[PDB]
């Protein structure tokens, strides 16, 4: 029933969490 | 990290390089690649306002940049001189693990993560913000319902359906500061020809845009079945285009110049450009009273270019076979002329038919208007009060006089040939058969669709089917015509 | 169970007919999706869409697709094409093996690829991998939903292998060897040498006898060959069919060269691949091309109507549509149609291993099976733009 | 909103800005009450008084004597109050059987005798209305083209006649109608 | 011996495209391809170092 | 286009100003009218309202808007028929009959006055200036 705009909201801001999750990882690795 | 990124700084340049040029050699051959007879594109300038010319005017070299960059790049890698494998990329790694780093990885997430998804939000709210042919959706709405809360007890008028059109949502988007309430007002004022108030802008851009929303007004009335309200929607298109009131002599007021009060008052029974024809012509411009040689011409000359119709030949067709039968697909044929009151009632046998009937070369046979879509545009109409050069149109519409009420969606047709009115063929008067070019006047053809098909019983069903000109009160055709089913 | 309870997500309807822009610019954003999550890395792994996010790819809803498929060729659940209900069943069952693909194979992985728990991180990741694969799911439910053009799965294969072909072409990656730096990428070597050497035509010329890499001469040829085929396409029989029950109605039935469109080139590939592999595991020229020449004249001749579209199926059918053909016999349908098909379709099948052959002797950029996958894909898409009205 | 009667027990809103559906409801309310009041009946019947009834056909039958006079004017003035007594003096729930009959009695019996009586544009008025209320019928195109060919406008008596024309081309009086309007559209023309 | 000639005989019939028609389907089909092609290249390109820093 | 909260008006005004019992059942006959109408004109438009939605000027939202204003109007027309039982015993049933009745009635009587603004706009645009005599 989801709208495809939200379709696009929902795969965005998940793969935005996801890389967003990755380099801040680097960062709790390097640099903290 | 088994990829090297060449700090060393002579191996990226010539991909750009490359990769931008071959972008823009296609733009650099694509620019180094380097029917019908209009008449009022020359004039309508003679009529016209300075103030509508300046509304109308007022409201490829990256090409030779990339080339500056190829010989910048080329002079730059030509003074730069210069088991074992290696994975090399080009970009220089300053770049990559640089203090820049966290301002191009962040400016990429921005890009993506946002420019994307707000700009396609943007764009898909806007889009299906509207409706299917240019309309917006609560404007549809509002004519809608305007429409089957209104009782046919009334009867339509100019004022009403402008009344309606004061409910331009995107006309309120655009202007916020006012009321339609005005909006009615400004119309009216406007198409009296009279001047409003500081709003000569704003009231161009309302008729500018008024054109669209009175064709899909007309549309989707029709579509509900409504004659009387899309006939009146014609007219007040006529009336909007000449900037004129509906009257029953406007025949002769959408002329360039007409002493209007004083000819009113002088003359009333001439409605007809025949009628003006008829007298003489030092005589018409006498009535006129503009006693100008170059006024007279310009009138005599635009009059004698604005369209007619006449039926010839109007009758039903069904594609491959020749007979009408229960529950088939025909659609209307009737292949027309256009005249300008000047070369009057030319006999069907003085055609030979042969020029007229259609071929049957198969594929045509099946899929029609081929032919006709072949025909030239209708060139600018001459509306000195509309603010751009428009086209000419037409609009066909059909009618079952079981109930009146029309039939399908209203269809325009605007591909035509005006060619049998130019001064060439101006030798044929009203003043009969001398050196004529019988097989120079084109046959209009316009053949219409029929949506809801054919019925399954068997009789003699009569419809009317008219079309109306657009952006002028001339000779518009109104006629009938029924179809046989025989089984 | 034939029916059953929906808790799943499904995507809503297009609620009415959706114009060529806006489809096309759907696809857009679909195969942008599509691309970058093709190019992402993942966030549990430290050793060496090859180990992408989307390493499986499409594999559950291609499986749960073709399984269907087999199943019903069988036909196994006796389906009726009657109600609504049935095609909601229908995609009802493969989504829901979908799922169980999805949450299966993906606590495989973790156990085979040599991670190692060391805890819950891996369930992270696990989730992650589920949650990429439902959103290509859905995706492709939207995109053939009707929003999109069709078979959003066709689209991606004919992307993967344009794509490839274009980073094999103009990739900015490098390698030394003796003579300095040399790019992979096509054009970039070759105006690369163009620049930095002279000799003008001595470095043209060897450049194009690039006895090692991709050439010149090649990217060239791949042009060559691939505006020829597309000129292939089209070449479609016409032949004037005219109704008989609603009257009037007019038509043009068409029978395009591909009709088997290239499934030809899958089945010989396939069976080549059970032969020579599993033989190696547990001049001849002209021997390769009348082999591949027979096979598809035979894979012609079968696929025809094991697909269903055979000279009496089509007839068959022509009776159900009622349709006569315009200026000939009526019962006369089924000779012509044994006539036409069957050799427009071995024709077909001729044409297409000739293509294949003479790209894999030319040793074009990529496969010419991949090349006219993607090419009828996207001519299909303009077929439908154009048989409605594009903009 | 309201200031209205309680003596004769009629109501009424504000004396301002009104729309339509304001002053249908209280018209409407006020002959239902009315109604109410005339009948002193909670229980109705859907039939009305055929006293009443024979009433208003006793003033049709002196109108008709009213004719045999000779005397037009004073028919149509006696014809006039008979409709306006009728459409007044029954209830929105009597004799479907007779409402509508009766009603184009009167109306034909109406546009006959002002046709002749001479006054034309309201006699076109009940033919536009009568159309309305779906009478189709050779007489009532004959009728309405005689009037608008009288009021001197030809498309869309062209247009009218064309409908007419669609059920019975078979007489005569039509087609000499269409004639008429062929000659004096080509006048208008030329 | 008869299966060529025949065929081709046949083939003959098939209404092929022509000059200006050819480059309608291309001008619109191998645009289309190269504009999806060009998508994928670019961002896997552009991915690369993203691919190095991110991590 | 409602008078469903004029009749709301005249229900909250009997609650304490009392004209006659007859004068809110007249209205409530009223209310009943108009509804049983619209109820009418929108079962006949469904079909030809639903082609032009599929022939898709309208868009989406006012689809929307027409299949809740069936889903109220139904609901909404047996709240009257609660409402009217509530009040009285047995006038549901012959009730519908006479609101079908007084429905044609009004129809009737609102068109045959619709004659004035008629003759008012043809006069008007013609100008033809009719006599008190026959002209």
């Amino acid at each position: 029933r989801v709208d495809p705009l939200v379709v696009l909201f929902l795969a965005v801001g998940f793969i935005f969490s996801v890389v967003a999750l990755h380099v801040i990882s680097k960062v709790a690795g390097k640099l903290f | 990290t088994n990829y090297e990124y060449d700090e060393a700084s002579e191996t990226w340049p010539s991909f750009i390089l490359t990769g931008l040029l071959m972008v823009v050699g296609p733009m650099t051959l694509l620019q180094i690649y380097q029917f019908n007879e209009e008449v009022f594109k020359n004039l309508n300038e003679e009529y016209t306002s300075d103030e509508i010319k300046q509304f109308r005017r007022k409201f490829n070299i990256i090409i030779i940049v990339g080339w500056i960059l190829v010989a910048i790049l080329l002079q730059r890698i030509n003074s730069n001189d210069a088991q074992s494998t290696s994975h090399g990329i080009a970009l220089p790694r300053f770049l990559v693990d640089g203090s820049a780093s966290p301002l191009l990885v962040v400016c990429y997430v921005a890009l993506l993560g946002l420019i994307l998804p707000y700009f396609v939000s943007r764009w898909w709210a806007r889009t299906q913000s509207y409706t299917k042919k240019g309309i917006h959706n609560v404007t549809a709405s509002n004519f809608v319902s305007n429409l089957v809360n209104y009782k046919p007890s009334e009867i339509v008028t100019t004022d009403l359906i402008l009344h309606w059109l004061s409910f331009a949502h995107e006309f309120k988007q655009f202007f916020p500061d006012l009321q339609p309430t005005d909006f009615e007002k400004l119309l009216q004022d406007h198409i009296n020809r009279r001047d409003s108030g500081k709003l000569n802008n704003a009231k161009f851009r309302i008729v500018a845009k008024c054109h669209s929303l009175l064709h899909g007004l007309l549309d989707i009335a029709c579509g509900f079945r409504n004659l009387d309200i899309a006939l009146g929607a014609i007219n007040t298109f006529k009336c909007i285009v000449q900037a004129v009131p509906l009257t029953p002599n406007c025949q002769i007021l959408q002329l360039p110049n007409v002493d209007k009060e004083h000819f009113i008052t002088k003359t009333g029974d001439i409605h007809t450009l025949g009628k003006l024809f008829t007298l003489e012509d030092a005589k018409i411009g006498e009535v006129l009273g503009i006693k100008d040689q170059a006024k007279l011409n310009e009138t005599l000359r635009v009059a004698s270019h604005i369209p007619n119709l006449k039926i010839i030949k109007a009758d039903f067709l069904v594609p491959g076979e020749n007979q009408v039968t229960p529950s088939s697909t025909p659609y209307i044929s009737l292949k027309v002329l256009v005249r300008s009151a000047k070369q009057p009632l030319i006999p069907t046998s003085l055609i030979p038919e042969e020029n007229l009937t259609e071929p049957q070369d198969f594929e045509s046979q099946r899929d029609p208007f081929a032919m006709m879509s072949k025909q030239p545009l209708v060139p600018y109409s001459f509306a000195p009060f509309f603010p751009t050069k428009r086209r000419g149109s037409w609009c066909c519409l059909v009618s079952s006089q079981k109930d009146g009420k029309i039939l399908q969606t209203p269809i325009i047709i605007e591909k035509l040939s005006y060619k049998n009115l130019n001064d060439d063929k101006d030798f044929f008067d009203k003043r009969k058969h001398e050196k004529f070019d019988i097989n120079d006047w084109e046959i209009g053809t316009i053949k219409i669709p029929l949506g809801q098909p054919a019925p399954e019983t068997v009789g003699d069903f009569f419809f009317r089917v008219i079309v109306k000109s657009t952006d002028y009160f001339t000779t518009d055709l109104d006629i009938t015509m029924n179809m046989k089913v025989r089984d | 169970f034939k029916p059953f309870e929906s808790f799943l997500p499904e995507v809503i309807a297009p609620e009415r007919k959706v114009p060529y822009n806006q489809k096309l610019i759907w696809t857009g954003v679909s195969l942008l999706i599509f691309l970058i999550l093709g190019q992402i890395p993942l966030y549990g792994i430290v050793s060496s869409n090859r180990g992408t996010l989307l390493e499986l790819g499409v594999s559950p809803i291609i499986t749960s697709s073709m399984i269907f498929q087999f199943l019903q060729g069988t036909q196994l659940l006796q389906i009726r094409p009657e109600s609504k209900q049935d095609r909601e069943l229908f995609q009802i069952a493969q989504k829901v093996c979908a799922i169980i693909l999805i949450l299966g194979q993906a606590l495989v992985v973790v156990m085979t690829g040599n991670y190692g728990a060391p805890l819950p991180i891996c369930l992270l990741l696990i989730f992650q991998l589920m949650f990429a694969s439902l959103i290509v799911m859905l995706l492709d439910e939207l995109l053939s939903k009707g929003y999109g053009l069709g078979s959003g799965i066709s689209l991606f294969t004919a992307t993967n292998i344009a794509e490839q072909i274009f980073w094999r072409a103009f990739a900015p990656t490098t390698v030394n060897s003796g003579r300095g730096k040399e790019f992979e990428g096509a054009v970039i070597a070759f105006f690369h040498l163009l620049a930095v050497r002279k000799d003008k035509k001595r470095a043209l010329v060897e450049a194009f006898y690039r006895t090692n890499l991709p050439n010149m001469f090649q990217v060239l040829m791949t042009v060559a060959i691939f505006l020829f085929v597309l000129y292939l396409q089209g070449f479609r029989y016409e032949l004037p069919i005219r109704s008989t029950k609603v009257r009037g109605q007019i038509g043009i039935y068409p029978i395009k060269l591909f009709y088997t469109s290239n499934t030809p080139i899958m089945l010989q590939s396939a069976l080549t691949s059970n032969i020579f592999l599993i033989s190696q595991i547990l001049i001849k020229t002209i021997v390769y091309i009348t082999f591949v020449l027979g096979s598809c004249a035979v894979f012609s001749k079968t696929w025809i109507e094991i697909s269903g579209t055979s000279p009496r199926d089509i007839a068959k059918q022509f009776k159900d549509q009622g349709m006569v053909i315009n200026g000939k016999r009526e019962t006369s349908i089924y000779r012509e149609l044994k006539k036409i098909i069957p050799t427009a379709a071995a024709f077909g099948g001729a044409t297409i291993g000739a293509l294949s052959v003479g790209s894999d002797l030319l040793g074009t950029l990529g496969s010419g099976a991949s090349i006219l996958m993607a090419t009828t894909t996207i001519y299909g898409y303009y077929e439908a733009a154009a048989k409605e009205g594009g903009f | 909103t309201l200031e209205y009667n309680a003596n004769s027990k009629l109501i009424t809103a504000s004396d301002a800005v009104v729309a339509l559906s304001t002053e249908t409801n209280i018209d409407q309310i006020n002959v239902l009450t009315t109604s109410l009041i005339g009948e002193t009946n909670p229980n109705f019947t859907p039939q009305p008084n055929e006293a009443l009834s024979k009433m208003i056909k006793g003033l049709f039958e002196s109108g008709m004597k009213n004719l045999q006079q000779k005397k037009l004017n004073e028919a149509l003035k006696n014809v006039s109050l008979a409709i306006e007594m009728a459409q007044r003096k029954r209830a929105p729930w009597e004799a479907f059987a007779i409402q509508l009959p009766e009603l184009h009695f009167m109306l034909r019996s109406k546009i006959d005798l002002c046709l002749i009586l001479g006054k034309h544009l309201e006699a076109l008025q009940d033919l536009d209305f009568l159309l309305g209320t779906g009478l189709i019928q050779p007489d009532v195109f004959v009728r309405k083209a005689d009037c608008l060919l009288k009021l001197r406008q030809w498309e869309e008596a062209r247009a009218t006649c064309e409908r007419g024309l669609a059920l019975a081309p078979e007489d005569m009086k039509l087609r000499a109608l269409l004639i008429e309007t062929a000659r004096n559209l080509a006048e208008y023309n030329g | 011996v008869e299966f060529v000639r025949e065929g081709t005989q046949f083939l003959a019939k098939c209404k092929k495209p022509d000059l200006k028609e050819y480059t309608k389907i291309v001008k619109a089909v191998g645009i289309g391809f190269i504009a999806v092609g060009i998508i994928g290249y670019a961002i896997k390109l552009i991915h690369i170092p993203i691919r190095y820093v991110i991590v | 286009n409602d008078a469903h909260d004029l009749y709301f008006q005249i229900k909250e005004m009997s609650e304490n100003e009392k004209i006659h019992e007859k004068v809110l059942k007249a209205a409530l006959l009223n209310r009943g009218a108009e509804s049983v109408r619209r109820s009418l004109k929108l079962k006949e438009l469904a079909p030809q309202i639903n082609l032009l939605y599929k022939n898709g000027s309208i868009g989406e939202d006012y689809w929307k808007r027409f299949e809740t204003e069936v889903k109220l109007i139904e609901l909404e027309f047996k709240d009257t028929l609660q409402e009217a039982e509530r009040l009285q015993p047995g006038w549901v049933q012959l009730f519908v009959m006479v609101c079908k009745e007084i429905c044609f009635n009004q129809a009737l009587s609102r068109r045959y006055q619709s004659i004035l603004k008629r003759k008012e706009v043809c006069i008007k645009e013609w100008e033809l200036k009719i006599n008190n005599d026959g002209r």
